[PDB]
RNA sequence: UCUACCCAUGUCCAGGGUGAAGUUCAGGUAACACUGAAUGGAGGCCCGAACCCACGCACGUUGAAAAGUGCGGGGAUGAGGU
RNA sequence: UAGGCCCAGGCGACUGUUUAGCAAAAACACAGGUCUCUGCGAAGCCGUAAGGCGAAGUAUAGGGGCUGACGCCU
């Protein structure tokens, strides 16, 4: 099925564990379209006795109501959460005050201990192909990290000193060694975060089509210059044209990630 | 005025050229020509002193007349021609006496105009007069510095100066670069502003056009692994009324 | 590949010739030294 | 006595260049001026505002710094040059560019002729008095050391084992290492900046000593 | 007299493509800019021999040669080669 | 004897130039932008000086720095 787990992912866990002490605060990036399935229990087990905040990046592509409901669900769960758009600063201004409020206890303890306040050390962690580096570049305004439109761009963790106020640690995305629930794997593959040359694209397209038919029948109706909802997939595939028998699957997955359709969420 | 090329190639994107709407001939006059070879920024020792120079199309010098001094003898403009040495255009004058000359072409010269230089000449474009005779408020060019020489100042393309005061034995003039200074009253100047005023809007558009014009590549000093320089006891400082502080 | 020596009679006489040596003082010193040693051929 | 506190002030007749001081034993007074620094514990260096930074001024400030004494850089005669916005930063920035070796020294502006901001000199002095004689806790000082070396794990490899303070004035510190030869002047300066940032330590020099594994 | 840059005078580039400005007729109009048609031959334009380079592989390394050979490759009317 | 073709990300706008003989590139240059000096025996340079380049040119013109097409933010 989906098994992608190279060696740099394995080394990332060891490096994070070996450099855990210096960390003051943790930011855990989670995609808004799939807030529950995008969490990583494997890295969460390592991460404990540390305050953290949930971040919902790529929030422009998801439905506002479901994202806000998920924000409430995280908030009353017992963890702080926020909705952010990395490409254009939407909620980026309200994270430094949150970090200050969270760490104020240790800050005042140290201040009364007799030392000058120092910079906040933050570690950014999450699954690949989420705004782990674009957010850093926006926060530093410098364009210092390398970004790309495919998973697996960065390969080594790096320190970034944002002024005299923040010390950020970046990290390559991490995936659990073995999947358990196939629906989560399908959703992850749809959203990206996988090399896409290791998986079966036809099953991804089938899942997308059936989810669309179940949830957004009107958006499926408008589609791209065709209006039908038959039982099979071959009706829509041969819209615009030997023609590609099923390579059009890529087309089906090509536009959706670019939001040719309207905003949607899978939850 | 300005012609824009269509982007038929990568090297023609944004390239603009002149129009040559004020040219009536394509051949110069054999009499007013002289050889002119190219130097590469070298000198009498052969060593290089000025960088970023050398190469380019061959040229031939045209003998302009910056001194005038041909009083009386009214002249008629015969043609306006293109000159490669300067940034302006030149005009050929067939003086009624018989001798032909070349002068700088002020803006607004039409073929057939009658020009005249001297103390009794009237105030119109193309005439030349001593600074004493011209009244306040006029726009002049081809300013002289000391009597007997020829047109040192304000003779590039689309540049003009102005007369302000008539203090005794001198004249107050403001130059192109906001300078204000006094000039000896016996010097000469020509009425009008130099033509070809749109010369500064031309886009070169390509790396080879500047090579044609004779400019060599410039290498930044970084990869080469506001102090005023005017003399502090220089003469002619008593003549500078208002400095060029811009 | 072009080797460094490409013979030419005019340039040889213009640079290493007798009159070129006699034009300046150092050339005259060279001629004097070669006369002192006794070389059969001098200048070029 | 100032603000119910007593004070002692000494003048030193100025100092000129060593090369051109070939006087008739009248420069014998300079030895007297040098003596006062040894008996003083706060040094005020004075520069003219009308004139730019002269090379001799940097040399004079060297003697105070090498003596381990608190320094407060002072400039006089603002009545000559213009007083305007961004004329504050013209000399404020220029001093930092040229006077790099001393950065802890606060910068004060006052003109004695017009008596502008003269009363502000002592507030600088009293603050500098404390920092030249201060001790930090041994527990706290050690806890800051390995935080610095962790984010900069580029010291075979030099090893840091211990750190503590010896003197009050100036604050001397000794670090026990496997070998002091591995210590690099670039890295030694790096430790000073972290200490100078962990606490105030403003307006006073600091010296770091290194001891072997023992 | 090799190589770097400059100065004055000569000389070389088989063939085939694409079709800018301008001009003429002209739907459009009251005429345009815009349709099309015809003419026109611009370009550090395209494919590619002579010529000039030197990206890949193999051989040779007491070599035919103290920087070459064989098969592919880049530029080829120009900031060109000689 | 005569072109293999199609998708997706970086980098550099393009044509060109570089370590003869290990590195042809993302490195250099480039068209455009911007800062600063210069009123003419100009400012800068080469020369001990005479003598020259800049230029027989004059602020829409020349030296010296920093960036580097053109559309949307600084
Ligand atoms: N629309 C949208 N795109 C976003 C957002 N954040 C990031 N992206 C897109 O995500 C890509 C860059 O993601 P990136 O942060 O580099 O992912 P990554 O987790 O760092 N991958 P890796 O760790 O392997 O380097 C770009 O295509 C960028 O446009 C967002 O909030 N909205």
């Amino acid at each position: 099925t989906i098994q992608w787990f190279p060696g740099h992912m394995a080394k990332a866990r060891r490096e994070v564990t070996e450099k855990l002490k210096l960390i003051d605060i943790v930011y855990e990036l989670v995609d808004a379209r799939i807030p529950m399935s995008s969490r990583n229990p494997m890295i969460e087990d390592i991460l404990k006795n540390k305050p953290r905040i949930m971040l919902l990046n790529k929030a422009d592509k998801a439905d506002a109501a479901v994202t806000q409901q998920w924000k409430e669900h995280f908030e009353n769960q017992g963890i702080r959460s926020l909705s952010i758009n990395s490409v254009n600063g939407q909620g980026l201004n309200q994270i430094v005050p949150a970090s200050k409020e969270i760490l104020q206890e240790k800050f005042d303890r140290m201040r009364a201990k007799g030392v000058k306040p120092r910079a906040i050390r933050a570690l950014i962690i999450g699954i690949p192909n989420v705004g782990k580096s674009t957010l850093i570049n926006r926060l530093a305004k410098k364009n210092i990290a390398k970004t790309g439109d495919r998973p697996g761009i960065t390969t080594s963790q790096q320190w970034v000193k944002v002024g005299k106020e923040l010390e950020l640690l970046d990290t390559p995305g991490i995936l659990w060694p073995k999947f358990e629930d196939e629906l989560v794997g399908l959703r992850l593959a749809v959203t990206g975060a996988i090399k896409d040359s290791i998986i079966n694209l036809q099953d991804v397209a089938v899942f997308g089509l059936r989810f669309l038919e179940e949830h957004y029948p009107e958006r499926l109706k408008e589609r791209y210059g065709l209006d039908e909802i038959p039982e099979d997939i071959a009706e829509l595939f041969d819209a615009i044209g030997l023609i590609n028998y099923d390579k059009t699957t890529e087309v089906i997955i090509r536009d959706i990630r670019t939001e040719k359709f309207g905003r949607l969420s899978f939850e | 005025a300005i012609k824009k090329y269509k982007p038929t190639s990568n090297g023609r994107r944004g390239m603009t050229t002149s129009d040559f709407a004020e040219i009536t001939t394509d051949k110069p006059e054999k009499s007013l020509l002289a050889p002119l070879h190219k130097k590469g920024g070298r000198n009498n020792q052969g060593k290089l002193t000025v960088r970023h120079q050398g190469g380019g199309h061959k040229r031939q010098y045209r003998v302009i007349d910056f001194k005038r001094d041909k009083d009386g003898i009214p002249g008629r403009v015969a043609t306006v021609e293109y000159d490669p040495n300067r940034s302006a255009n030149i005009a050929l004058i067939n003086y009624a006496d018989g001798e032909k000359r070349y002068i700088l072409a002020p803006k607004g010269i039409q073929v057939g105009t009658e020009i005249m230089s001297g103390p009794e000449a009237d105030i119109k474009v193309g005439n030349a007069l001593p600074l004493i005779n011209i009244p306040v408020g006029t726009v002049v060019h081809n300013i002289e510095l000391k009597p007997g020489k020829g047109g040192q100042l304000v003779r590039s393309a689309g540049t003009s100066a102005q007369v302000l005061g008539k203090e005794g034995k001198y004249v107050l003039v403001r130059l192109n670069s906001g300078e204000v200074r006094m000039i000896l009253s016996a010097c000469r100047a020509s009425i009008g502003q130099v033509g070809n005023e749109q010369h500064e809007l031309i886009n070169i558009g390509k790396a080879g056009r500047s090579r044609w014009k004779g400019i060599r590549p410039t290498v930044r000093g970084s990869v080469m692994n506001g102090f005023k320089t005017r003399k502090k006891k220089n003469k002619s400082d008593k003549f500078i009324v208002r400095r060029r502080k811009n | 590949m072009k080797r460094t020596f490409q013979p030419n009679n005019r340039k040889r006489s213009k640079v290493h010739g007798f009159r070129s040596r006699m034009s300046s003082k150092n050339g005259r010193l060279v001629l004097a030294r070669r006369r002192r040693k006794g070389r059969k051929v001098l200048s070029a | 006595t100032y603000n119910q506190q007593e004070f002692v002030i000494v003048d030193t007749a100025g100092m000129r260049k060593k090369g051109k001081v070939y006087e008739t034993t009248e420069k014998y007074s300079v030895l007297r001026a040098l003596k006062a620094i040894d008996r003083s514990e706060v040094v005020a260096v004075v520069l003219d505002g009308e004139e730019g930074i002269i090379e001799q001024d940097k040399r004079i400030a060297g003697y105070a710094h090498e003596a381990g004494k608190a320094v407060v850089i002072v400039v006089n005669k603002w009545d000559a040059v213009d007083k305007d916005e961004s004329t504050m930063k013209e000399f404020e920035e220029n001093i930092r560019d040229h006077f790099q070796f001393l950065d802890y020294a606060p910068i004060l502006f006052m003109s004695a002729l017009t008596k502008k901001r003269i009363h502000t000199l002592m507030p600088a002095i009293i603050k500098a008095s404390e920092n030249h004689s201060l001790r930090v806790q041994t527990n706290v000082l050690n806890d800051v050391i390995m935080d610095a070396v962790a984010m900069n794990p580029t010291p075979s490899r030099l090893k840091i084992y211990y750190a503590t303070q010896v003197s009050v004035k100036p604050p001397s510190f000794v670090v026990f290492v496997n070998d002091p030869e591995l210590m690099h002047f670039s890295y030694e300066r790096f430790l000073e900046n972290r200490i100078r940032d962990a606490f105030g330590f403003e307006g006073t020099p600091i010296k770091i000593f290194a001891r072997a594994r023992k």
